[PDB]
Order: structure tokens, then C-alpha cells, then sequence
């Protein structure tokens, strides 16, 4: 990652879905085993390369899925603890992590 | 007031512009800080640009 960093600004419900999205397209990120050290490596490219501020990418508490705290953001983890990342449009429509729990949002 | 690009730039979302150094720009809007919409002068295509890729002419 040698191009040199872009201003920050706010991940929005629509930077979430547009980079969703992209991510699905250019493939790598679906059937990809999570480790919180890939979580935050993932984190910090996009921040170096897009500028949003590496603080939205968090998951609802084990154990089963993992659904994202930011709406918008249509990657969740699955299960088989050995976590992947899989994506879900559902999301994008559904806030699910506010509804299972809704403690992260008060 | 127009400016040009310093690097390259690949966008990845279609609300960005991607941009070649060498590019030239019309600068729509400086008032949402420091992501800057901007028309380029070789495609005519607008988009929101990071501002310090960019510099006065």
C-alpha cells in the first residue's frame, strides 16, 4: 500500500453499501477465514485508501453469525470458533445487529 | 482557481473520480471539507476527489 493518504470522511449507510458491493466484485472477501488481525488489516486498507475511519467494521458478540453494527455493510461471520466472511444483502434492508443487539445503539 | 492532479488516482465507489496525475479540474464544491466534487476537464465527468491529491495551477 504505496499511494500516498486520502482525507478522511464519515462512512455512510450508502459508502457501506457501495463498498460492499465492491468488495463482493472484485472477490476475496467472501469464503475468507476471520481473524481479528484480518479484520484489522482489512480495516486499515481501506482507511489508507478511502479514508473512512477505521471504526465501523464491528460485529455482534459470538456465538453463531456475526452481524455488522454499521447498516449498510452487508458482510456478516459464519460459523465453521472458525468464522468466514459472507455476504448478505439482506442487511443492506434489514438492521439486523440492532434488532439481536440493540445495546450497541444507546 | 482551477487545479490539476499530482497522482493517480483509482476510485471504487462511482460516487469518487478516478483520475490520471497530469488531469485537469473544475472544482464544484470546497464547503464539505476536504473531499471535493470536481468536473474533469478531459472527460467532462464530475465526482468527489481527495483534495490533497490535487494542486492550484
Amino acid at each position: 500500500p504505496v499511494t500516498p493518504q486520502v482525507p478522511l470522511r464519515p462512512m455512510t449507510y450508502k459508502a457501506a453499501v457501495d463498498l460492499s458491493h465492491f468488495l463482493k466484485e472484485k472477490g476475496g472477501l467472501e469464503g475468507l477465514i476471520h481473524s481479528q488481525r484480518r479484520q484489522d488489516i482489512l480495516d486499515l486498507w481501506i482507511y489508507h485508501t478511502q479514508g473512512y475511519f477505521p471504526d465501523w467494521q464491528n460485529y455482534t458478540p459470538g456465538p453463531g453469525v456475526r452481524y455488522p453494527l454499521t447498516f449498510g455493510w452487508c458482510y456478516k461471520l459464519v460459523p465453521v470458533e472458525v468464522l468466514e466472511w459472507r455476504f448478505d444483502s439482506r442487511l443492506a434492508f434489514h438492521h439486523v445487529a440492532r434488532e439481536l443487539h440493540p445495546e450497541y445503539f444507546k | 482557481t482551477l487545479f490539476v492532479a499530482l497522482y493517480d488516482y483509482e476510485a471504487w465507489t462511482e460516487d469518487d473520480l478516478s483520475f490520471h496525475k497530469g488531469e485537469k479540474f473544475q472544482i464544484l464544491n470546497s464547503s464539505e471539507g476536504d473531499w471535493w466534487e470536481a468536473r474533469s476537464l478531459t472527460t467532462g465527468e464530475t465526482g468527489y476527489i481527495p483534495s490533497n491529491y490535487v494542486a492550484p495551477v
